[PDB]
């Protein structure tokens, strides 16, 4: 018996516990509102005919006025930013920004640090375990859309279970040919295309027939919990940015292709719940550091 | 507060209205009476324009010319111009001023 | 013990095999090049004493 | 709370001189640390959340009996309010301030054998913050010429590059060097932004913020001194006067 | 020894050379804010019960007024922006459309920005090749997750070759199997599942054990510099649009099925990075392109 | 197979890591500019007949009056500046100098703290690791221009390894008689006196013929971001100075010969780039010390 | 025989013929005056808490307004500087930037185009051919300082003559041990460690004894007509400079450490005196590039 599972699901690293409260999240809702007025600073200032505009939005964010001489950078603001974003990512990076120049920051904006008032759907499908038996071969390629192959070489009809954790809202299963799933215990129903189910019901058996092989595609919906100004595309582009400026470059972590299968690998850890809250303030900073970083290059 | 205001959802009627005439008075400002190009030719030097209204030497063209007789014009910003030195040379064959209005 | 499975199982870092038949090729360079250097410092009866072949393995 | 409060070197380390011991400890059993357990946060799930006791937390717990133990203790009150439960130390200790067990010779307490590094490890170092990282590091500073161990003091940061980069600049025998340092150790004082009364998930800032909600009421309450009203009330022995210095500094 | 690569890099047609000077980049630009403008005021006219919004937009974008009866072709501004779109893609494009025509549409706004203002992040994964040897059958599949499957069935471990270009920033490694990857003429590490990789490294040598085979899945991430106005999502819908509207269908030219993948194969090649430059600015024309078709469609 | 590496390339020792703050770099420009004030000063009253110019210029400097029957040291803006330099070469070195005494001496003249302004060029060349055959020697001398000998003892031709790392952006390599080299697994070119490559091309094969032995001289050039008031030679005479007084006598640090081989050494070590950050900080410093210095001498 | 030859000497490469009027040399004097003034202005900005010098200083080079969300380059004089660099080093380069712009941008400033106001010293060691006898061996290493490196294997004492040129003004040798130096059928002189020669009296033969290798060091200075406003150290970091930026990476021609060495090359061949005069306005040029480059990176 050979048991496999989701790449991405293997070894979730700590994250870290620093800058998780209300001054701290309220400085990630501020940075992110004035990141935002930056990028639209730029369409004011074609209509305009002026450069005013975009002083304007970032002397706000440096707390100093744009130079001709001088790279801009983003200042005190975008120093802490980057900062944090570090001590997110790990337990082992430091915790360098102090608390008053969190507070100083927090005050530029008037908004609330809630990150409890909205939702997200997030489309890592999780595989945590495929347990078959001899003459088997079981195969498991993709973290959005996860393909499963499956060849039986064996002399009958073998019995495949699946598990798909308990944090899945409901995973979607297509198969090449029409194929037989069952639940523990339960009798199997004819061949059917799709199967719809939930991974809170229990362990399911698939039927692999001897012949061709059998391929199932696996497509998952989560809900995380996440503040009314999250974005899924900004939040994804700041993953990228932050991880090729080399914000995540500390030793002794796990790298993700996304920012999708980071949150939901850390939910799958033996206290998920506890790491989900920390991730999704770090997705708050990613989306403020995409739109400064592109606003500001450097 | 003034610089920092976002606008409310029910704007009034009347701050619409002065939003989109101050839009077309930047962006539409040939109806107003300024422009951001001109050029300066001397009169040997004939240049195509805009002969729909029947003007004698018409000096609206349809849109300043990149060329004329085969020949890049030159173009100069307000500011260079300002503290160039030999405009008389210069102004013996055309330029376009542009960067003012 | 997970990892001393690992490391003498078919799905190893190091290719054992490769490893022990090169030792092997090694040992046995080593002992043809250590007797003719002898057998050219002393007779031939003196290197038989002092490396025999017969104790190859 | 009070000794959270204190944003600067000087009125730190004045208000360790004028604090007892006693404070430092309590007598209040709590649990152990170290420990998983299963919280009830109603505010954000239903189901129970999950965390990890430690020293750090404001909750009273037991402690070692040992001098390891009681240092653990001292650190602990000074970087989150609350100490550990190490009792019958003896009213001769207790009796002596938190700055004179830490740099003076006369208490009787040996702390030579001291390691800084399960210290920082016990005393959980990675889950401190920057301001509670600079406090720890003025105790060690001050035990370390206590005893004289400036060099292993200097070798332990030299090893840790985050710690020096925040380290305290002062020599603990100089006056002038505390009246210079400008260092900000506040843990709680006056929020520049919004502050409500909502719970937070984790076991230490649930009680990091109940002390700051805390401070608010004492700061509008009337055990508050308001120098700029009643600075003429104050006894001249406690008056602020820039001729005030530490005892033997 | 055998050779494996991407599909989409192979064969990159040359791209055409005509209006790419400051004037006709400000073309594009312009005829991206005034389309931009032009959807914003169809949904408003949508959302009341008046049509002045719209009518204006479409005064200024096409120099006449809409009529009920005539069809809203888009103007000279709509018959310009295709027929530039058609001359960027290949050098054997027509281009006959006059210069001082462009010059006309390029001055109804002025636009404060350029074309290297800010950058983007584009998600296709090069391969440029993959080394294998005479045993060993290496297949790759997928421009957006790279799946190279490699399967060994000679008498021991192979050493597969993986070339990933100079160009790409990172590209993250993950396989099915824990595996062993290594800089050429380098130590192997230990088996691990995901590895983060910089292409400029060098060659990466994977070890591939004889059995059940391994799956291999990359991701890569590549900033190109790009205007302020960029946006990929409308790009990516103008470039279907484009394709489906036939603008592309032109003798000894290659079709991509996205623009990730069109602006990667050109900048893999000789001469790339002047390529680069003609790519971004048809991206901006297809991002006026969508704008303007889905307010007036044909 | 045997290695070969650069002498001024290895253990490089931990560079400081306090005073690089916003308001420390502003404080090492205020004092360069400050400096260079006293120099011009000081000339313009040796060929004047009053000393007003320099007593204005020592002052603002030095916070007192020059006196007569005194040593013209240069004051608190002296000893700051000279125990920053301290810091920044070591990390054992003591950190003394007080945050509010640095920003008071940083408030004397208006410069901004940028670092990053514009760029120099260095020209030490990294050969990180030449690898030869068991039957050739190699032998590697010199730093701005460095000379490799190879000798070929064995009875065919041999294939040489040179490594330049991936920091250095070009490298000249030019041989005492034409030879052979190409990148790996690429065919082999006609013999030619003269090379240019790119470190990052990859590591480099050169053939060595049975023979005459055969020198090849290296010489590559590196861009790193300094302050557009960086200057070379006063960095480079300002260096010299320092350990000539003694600023670098600290215990378990490397010394080098010059500016260029240190910075380059922090360079190619691991954190590299946060390390060439302070570095050119120090280079700044060393700038306003040899100005400072020469303005005022002292024993 | 063997003949042994400076490895800088060898092939040099024929200089462009391309922008050497007079209107020409008038452009690159007007370009490094403008450039010196940008780096000036740069630190008077800086130290004025104002923008203004430099904004102006920029306009006069670049003949555009700078603005904050554009690419400040240097404008049309920053790509004709480019330009002509390419063609003074090959005559294989296209030569592309027009006459009539060459005089728009000379005329902003009233500077002669002189370029034999004075002269400078350049320190690069011709050894154009070291003749030895058989069973000696002879190895040159070094430009800026020449070590000529002589191994006596034979019975009896060795003659080995020097050839440095004609162009050379003086050369100083000097031996790690005193060694004997004479002119062609002049007597030999006793041991010395230094010698100062004329090139032009003819060649030098040396005494090798047979017991212990000798090494010579080569010193020698020459003397070449530049602009009053030459500086060596800007000179030379400007050639480094536009070799890392790859202007001279054209196909068939020669690449060199320094400037020195460069100058001194071409100066030695056939047509060195016609060679220099364009060598020598190249350097300027790069001088020029090499401040403007620094004021603007990037």
């Amino acid at each position: 018996a050979n048991r496999a599972t989701s790449a991405f699901l293997d070894n979730p690293h700590p994250v870290g516990v620093n800058y998780v409260d209300e001054g701290s999240r309220q400085f990630v809702a501020v940075a992110e509102l004035l990141a935002s007025k930056l990028i639209d600073s730029s369409r004011e200032s074609d209509e305009s005919n002026s450069d005013v505009p975009f002083v304007q939005a970032y002397s706000k964010f440096a707390d100093d006025n744009p130079r001709h001489l001088r790279v801009k950078t983003g200042g005190k603001m975008a120093n802490a930013l980057t900062n944090v974003i570090r001590s997110y990512y790990s337990i082992n990076a430091p915790a360098i920004v102090p608390q008053v120049e969190i507070d100083r920051l927090a005050s530029k904006a008037t908004v609330s640090g809630d990150m409890y008032n909205s939702y997200a759907i997030f489309n890592s499908v999780p595989i945590v375990e495929v347990l078959s038996p001899a003459r088997t071969t079981v195969s498991i390629v993709g973290s959005d859309r996860a393909d499963v192959t499956m060849l039986n070489t064996g002399a009958g009809a073998a019995n495949i279970t699946f598990n798909f954790g308990q944090i899945a809202e409901t995973v979607i299963l297509k198969g090449s040919v029409p194929f037989q799933l069952a639940r523990l215990n339960q009798p199997m129903p004819a061949a059917r295309f799709t199967y719809k189910l939930r991974p809170l019901d229990g362990p399911f058996i698939v039927v692999l027939p001897v012949g061709n092989p059998l391929v199932i595609s696996a497509t998952a919906a989560t809900r995380i919990q996440v503040p009314l100004a999250f974005n899924k595309a900004l939040v994804e582009s700041g993953f990228q940015t932050a991880m090729n400026d080399g914000l995540f470059d500390i030793q002794n972590v796990n790298y993700y292709s996304s920012f999708d299968e980071f949150i939901i690998s850390q939910y799958h850890a033996q206290d998920g719940i506890n790491r989900v809250s920390t991730c999704v303030i770090l997705g708050l900073a990613l989306q403020a550091y995409d739109q400064m970083r592109r606003a500001l290059p450097v | 507060k003034l610089v920092g205001h976002n606008y409310p959802v029910y704007v009034e009627p009347v701050v619409n209205i002065m939003n989109f005439i101050s839009a077309r008075f930047v962006a539409d400002s040939s109806y107003f009476g300024y422009t951001n190009e001109i050029m300066i030719m001397p009169n040997h030097i004939n240049v195509p324009v805009d002969d729909r209204f029947g003007f004698r030497d018409s000096p609206f063209c349809t849109s300043l010319p990149r060329t004329i007789m085969g020949n890049d014009v030159r173009r100069i910003s307000y500011n260079v111009f300002s503290m160039m030195e030999d405009i008389d040379d210069v102004i013996s064959e055309g330029f376009i001023l542009y960067d003012a209005y | 013990h997970k990892y001393h499975h690992l490391l003498t199982s078919q799905n190893s870092p190091i290719d054992w095999n490769y490893h022990d038949e090169e030792m092997h090729k090694w040992l046995d360079s080593r002992k043809t090049t250590n007797y003719d250097a002898m057998q050219k410092k002393d007779g031939t009866v003196i290197a038989d004493i002092h490396i025999p072949k017969v104790f190859n393995d | 709370m009070d000794v959270l409060s204190k944003g600067s070197l000087k009125e730190l380390l004045a208000h360790l001189e004028k604090t007892p011991l006693e404070e430092a400890i309590s007598y209040r059993i709590g649990t152990v640390p170290y420990q998983n357990v299963l919280i009830s946060r109603n505010e954000y799930y239903n189901q129970l959340y999950p965390d990890t006791t430690s020293l750090i937390d404001g909750v009273s717990r037991e402690g070692q009996r040992n001098v390891n133990g009681l240092i653990m203790s001292i650190i602990s009150y000074v970087v989150s309010g609350s100490g550990h439960y190490i009792p019958n130390i003896g009213f001769m200790l207790l009796r002596r301030s938190i700055l004179d067990i830490l740099t003076k010779h006369d208490t009787g307490l040996v702390t030579n054998n001291l390691n800084y590094g399960i210290i920082a490890r016990n005393l959980t170092v990675s889950k401190m913050n920057c301001e509670q990282r600079k406090r720890m590091l003025i105790c060690f500073k001050l035990l370390a010429y206590k005893d004289g161990n400036q060099n292993d003091y200097e070798i332990y940061l030299n090893q840790n590059i985050p710690l020096k980069q925040i380290a305290p600049n002062f020599i603990p025998g100089d006056m002038r060097t505390v009246i210079h340092n400008q260092d900000q150790l506040a843990i709680v004082g006056i929020p520049a932004y919004r502050l409500t009364q909502s719970t937070e998930l984790s076991i230490r800032d649930d009680n990091a913020k109940s002390y700051k909600l805390g401070y608010v009421d004492w700061y509008n309450s009337n055990s508050f001194l308001r120098e700029r009203s009643e600075f003429n009330l104050i006894r001249l022995k406690d008056r602020d006067t820039k001729y005030g210095k530490l005892n033997g500094w």
